[PDB]
RNA sequence: CCCCACUAUGCUUAGCCCUAAACCUCAACAGUUAAAUCAACAAAACUGCUCGCCAGAACACUACGAGCCACAGCUUAAAACUCAAA
RNA sequence: AAUAGGUUUGGUCCUAGCCUUUCUAUUAGCUCUUAGUAAGAUUACACAUGCAAGCAUCCCCGUUCCAGUGAGUUCACCCUCUAAAUCACCACGAUCAAAAGGGACAAGCAUCAAGCACGCAGCAAUGCAGCUCAAAACGCUUAGCCUAGCCACACCCCCACGGGAAACAGCAGUGAUUAACCUUUAGCAAUAAACGAAAGUUUAACUAAGCUAUACUAACCCCAGGGUUGGUCAAUUUCGUGCCAGCCACCGCGGUCACAC
């Protein structure tokens, strides 16, 4: 792809991008499927950031951590 | 290759040959090529049906899990197949294009008619 | 050699390969510059045809000219390769028969 | 042949067979011993046997040899937490050395298990890619699904050049 | 506990003593040969900072990798001297020795 | 293994980040627009078509400002983007203003204000964004009360919702594998995932600036 | 090559020069005489360990560089062209 | 170098080089039916023309990516620390990953053997004289690499304020050059990327085509060529030539019965 140093084509300079036409119905329907949609998945993305949480706080603080620990400690002694 | 800013993608990589495509499912950073490195490999997609007239669609769900809870973005081809898969809600565009083929077909279904009404 | 003495000398050391006539390159561009004939050392008798070329490379050699008969001149282009004329010391390149200006042998 | 006496210990084999393990904590080994005496024998085939075996099953101990510097052979250990570990050897066999060190500083037969499985999970069966990393390159290759145009011309109706045709 | 510096724990032999508060040390550890696959000495340098200046040319000191290096070569500290040069205690009997022989018998103390 | 400095890119370095902040174009420069061709000049690109129609009847805010004491610190502005989205009252409440002295009309500059968007105010004031937009309507001192009078209504908003339906029988059996015989449906919490409307006043402060390259 | 004469030189002193078929062409140290004793010849065949050295012929006790009280020297020491042998 | 083979001599044995037989790639000669697939300038030399980055109610964001090349070349890996970035917003967190610190990391030449400030202590002032090196420092030469990919470069002056100067090492294409030689096609339908709240828009990435025995797979009623035929090494009849013309990878053949031209 171009970088931002290449000039602009001259076949397309006067290009001018016409924005498509709406369906009212289906647009507001569609806007509203789209707000559900991303509130849901939200609260999904949310439950997995805790779940990657607890489980590295659990592999380095946890009950069956800290005790393999100490039982690793006393065998050495 | 460090890059400026981006973040990681749960994404298809195309593979296969000519008229054969396979996709496989990865996570890798989204300036990286499509085809290049990647984080890990999440499963894989064969959209060619196969002698049993099935899409096989590999998920690895606890890796899919773990990426998603650590920050990375689904690209939307991956949505819908999460979609269909029933991990994640149908996306909704997967429900409207749904309605935009039964408007387009109920109208046909229409034209069949008054074609052979008139006939 | 002793194990001491292996591991301080380390691994083997090929010599580095020596270039040929045609320096590592399969065929080579030449300029006709003249052509003559050459004796073969002993036991071998026969006045064999050769041409002095300049190469692409801008260096003049002694190239054979094989086959029954040839009709190459000054100023003529040729494709020359490598592989050595047994009894003509000196001669390492071989001119090569229908390309260029150097045509096919004619048939008997 | 092979140059040096006991020519065994410079193969991959023999180097392999060491079951010491050393615990993270292990950071320096050092070996006192004796070149003569019968009280330091089994100290000395340590050295000459079982050294490279420890050394190769741990890269990153450093080991370091002293010779006739007090009556008697020992081993001490060295510990990231700043610990020492001594271990008297004098009258030992160098497999009952290996076997001592083993038992107080060696990682058991369950630590190493559990390693070893962890390692697997970096190999996904499932995964498609390079014969290096994953057993097989392509979902082609599984039988049952469409295989490669390579192998067998897809038909001209799942072909671009004939879609496009048809269609214009 | 943590550090920048790589080398943690090294033992090595003190082989210069002309830098102010600063022990050179040359510290060998075992590389395998990959061809004849046998181990050799491979040896390397190491600045230690000697506070008390209580090292010489020839005693086996025990060095602590700093929290952070002190100057550009000076990444460790001396931890301990091992075996001090013709000084050495036998760690087994805590007793002097001169080589192989002890200076003063084990039975001496029972 | 010790680079070899360079002191050019350093020193060039320096250069170019001297030259932006003392070459750099005004809001008078950037935001100056030709209304017969809809073009910025300082640019030469053309603004989208959706905005062609308001960029001819609508004012900029420091248009608005510009004729009014201290710029009209404590007055309501509101924009007629919002007007036509929104029933319930969305304006800023101005606290602070910067003009573009380089401006010969004045008509440029940065805003700061409290929020009210959709009758919920904020707590504190902030920069405001689409400063230069030709959006900015002023609210009459005399229709303050009336246009800011607003009755919250109840957020009588969904509180759970199910889980999808792979996730939900994945649930499920991980409960009765670990003896669990509760019959309560898994259920996704969404009321801390508060939806904010799309035209919803970003943070101006962690927004960019186009640099310096007039044409 | 044979005969005669005579000089540098062979000697002493004080400094250099640093070479030899300087070869008993057989490295130092430790050990063996049993096994397969061993291509040939030479001065029977081997083991452990270490250092030095070697890898077709010729070019070459050479060229160049470097060092040296050496200035037609010594030490270290290549390559190109050539042959299918030596 | 192997299961090895040919060749030193009047002859034998030993040693030894060279070559033969195997498998790939490029180029050349002669020859060539189809289909599918993969791969595809000699040149960091110079480039005509077209296209390759937009999106979007203005702000911004993107054009720092992808794609390209291999000139230069121990910036690629591990550890410590810690920015930017993602997780809407905080995340005292995770993920990802710079700068900085520690460690590790190509080849040849030692006829490159010494480098010449390359160290340490001290709050500072300043003091000490050290630091690297035959376990190869310092130096010269060669080379992209350890390939799910990575590093480096982006006309040159290592850099790019400045200067020389006016840039295809993006796609297609051209000139010169080399033994080395693909179309100045189509489409954003799939995937990926940018932007948008979104329907969507854009993309010479990519996808689907075009060209070429360079390779793989399969096939064909008709359609086979190329090279060899003294030994190594599978396989020659009759003539012509007469140490001439010519031939061989090695040993050799040709001086009138040449299985070697
Ligand atoms: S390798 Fe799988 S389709 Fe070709
Ligand atoms: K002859
Ligand atoms: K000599
Ligand atoms: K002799
Ligand atoms: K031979
Ligand atoms: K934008
Ligand atoms: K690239
Ligand atoms: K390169
Ligand atoms: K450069
Ligand atoms: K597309
Ligand atoms: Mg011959
Ligand atoms: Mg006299
Ligand atoms: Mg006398
Ligand atoms: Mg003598
Ligand atoms: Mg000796
Ligand atoms: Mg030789
Ligand atoms: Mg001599
Ligand atoms: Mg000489
Ligand atoms: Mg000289
Ligand atoms: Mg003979
Ligand atoms: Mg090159
Ligand atoms: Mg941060
Ligand atoms: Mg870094
Ligand atoms: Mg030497
Ligand atoms: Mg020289
Ligand atoms: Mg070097
Ligand atoms: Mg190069
Ligand atoms: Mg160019
Ligand atoms: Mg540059
Ligand atoms: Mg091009
Ligand atoms: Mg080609
Ligand atoms: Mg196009
Ligand atoms: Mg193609
Ligand atoms: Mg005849
Ligand atoms: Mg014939």
């Amino acid at each position: 792809r171009k970088t931002r140093h290449d000039p602009l084509a001259k076949s397309k300079i006067e290009r001018v991008n016409m924005p498509p036409a709406v369906d009212p119905a289906e647009f507001f329907v569609l806007m509203e499927r789209y707000q559900h949609y991303r509130q849901t998945v939200r609260a999904l993305r949310m439950e997995f950031v805790s779940e990657v949480q607890r489980k590295v706080h659990e592999a380095r603080a946890g009950v069956l951590a800290e005790r393999k620990a100490l039982k690793d400690a006393a065998e050495h002694r | 290759k460090a890059y400026r800013g981006g973040h990681l993608t749960i994404r298809l990589a195309l593979g296969g040959c000519t008229n054969r495509p396979f996709y496989r499912i990865v996570a890798a950073h989204n300036k990286c090529p499509r085809d290049g490195r990647f984080v890990e490999q999440l499963g894989s997609y064969d959209p060619l049906p196969n002698s049993h007239g099935e899409k096989l669609v590999a998920l690895n769900l606890d890796r899919i899990r773990h990426w998603i809870g650590c920050g990375a973005h689904l690209s939307k081809p991956m949505e819908k197949l999460l979609g269909l898969a029933g991990f994640f809600p149908l996306h909704p565009m997967m429900i409207t294009n749904a309605e935009r083929l039964r408007r387009k077909r109920a109208r046909e279904v229409l034209l069949a008619s008054q074609k052979t009404d008139a006939e | 050699a002793t194990l001491n003495q292996m591991h301080r000398l380390g691994p083997p050391k090929r010599p580095p390969r020596k270039l040929g006539p045609t320096e590592g390159r399969p065929q080579l561009k030449g300029v006709v510059l003249c052509t003559f004939t050459r004796k073969p050392k002993k036991p071998n008798s026969a006045n064999r045809k050769c041409c002095r070329v300049r190469l692409s490379t801008g260096r003049e050699a002694v190239c054979f000219i094989p086959g029954e008969g040839h009709t190459l001149q000054e100023h003529q282009i040729v494709l020359v390769e490598g592989g050595r004329t047994q009894d003509l010391p000196g001669v390492k390149l071989t001119v090569v028969r229908g390309k260029y200006d150097c045509g096919h042998v004619q048939k008997k | 042949p092979m140059k040096g006496r006991f020519p065994i210990r410079r193969t991959l084999q023999y180097l392999s067979q060491g079951n010491v393990v050393f615990k993270d904590s292990v950071k320096v080994m050092t070996v006192n011993y004796n070149t003569h005496g019968e009280l330091g024998e089994g100290a000395r085939k340590f050295v000459f046997f079982n050294i490279p075996q420890i050394q190769y099953k741990n890269p990153w101990v450093q080991i370091m040899m002293f010779k006739n510097m007090t009556p008697s052979p020992f081993l001490r250990f060295y510990l990231d937490s700043g610990e020492q570990v001594l271990v008297d050897v004098e009258t030992k066999s160098n497999k009952e050395i290996m076997e001592h060190i083993r038992k107080i500083l060696g990682k058991n037969e369950e630590t190493l298990r559990e390693e070893e499985e962890e390692k697997k999970q970096l190999s996904h069966p499932a995964n498609f890619g390079p014969r290096k990393y994953c057993l097989r390159e392509c979902i082609c290759e599984v039988e049952g699904q469409v295989p490669c145009p390579s192998l067998v011309p897809l038909p001209k109706e799942m072909r671009g050049k004939y879609k496009a045709a048809l269609k214009a | 506990v943590r550090s920048s510096v790589h080398a943690r724990w090294i033992v090595g032999k003190v082989i210069g003593t002309k830098m102010q508060k600063t022990a050179k040390v040359r510290v060998t550890r075992l590389v395998l040969d990959p061809y004849l696959l046998k181990y050799f000495n491979k040896r390397k340098t190491y600045f230690a900072h000697d506070a008390l200046q209580q090292c010489t040319v020839g005693d086996i000191v025990l060095l602590r990798a700093l929290p952070v290096p002190r100057a550009k070569h000076v990444k460790h500290e001396l931890a301990e001297i091992v075996f001090k040069v013709g000084k050495v205690i036998d760690p087994v009997t805590g007793k002097p020795c001169a080589g192989t022989t002890y200076l003063e018998s084990p039975l001496s103390s029972e | 293994k010790k680079v070899r400095p360079r002191l050019i890119a350093e020193l060039a370095r320096r250069v170019r980040a001297l030259r932006e902040q003392l070459n750099r174009p005004r809001d008078s420069q950037l935001y100056a627009v030709d209304y017969e061709t809809l073009t910025r000049p300082f640019s030469g690109r053309r603004l989208p078509v959706r905005a062609w129609a308001d960029v001819r009847r609508e004012s900029r805010l420091l248009q608005l400002l510009g004729r009014l004491p201290l710029f009209g610190l404590g007055r309501l502005v509101t924009r007629k983007s919002w007007l036509w989205q929104h029933d319930e009252p969305c304006y800023w409440r101005l606290t602070r203003v910067r003009p573009d002295y380089t401006a010969q009309n004045l008509d440029h500059g940065k805003a700061w204000g409290i929020l009210t968007f959709k009758g919920k105010t904020e707590s504190e004031a902030r920069e405001i964004e689409h400063v230069m937009y030709h959006d900015w309507r002023l609210v009459p001192k005399h229709e303050e009360e009336a246009f800011t009078a607003f009755t919250p209504a109840p957020e009588d908003s969904l509180a759970s919702v199910p889980y999808p339906p792979l996730l939900r029988a994945m649930i499920i059996a991980e409960r009765q594998k670990n003896g669990d015989t509760s019959t309560e449906e898994p259920m996704l919490n969404v009321q801390r995932i508060r939806m904010e409307p799309w035209d919803y006043p970003a943070k101006q402060e962690d927004k960019g600036r186009a640099k310096g390259t007039p044409v």
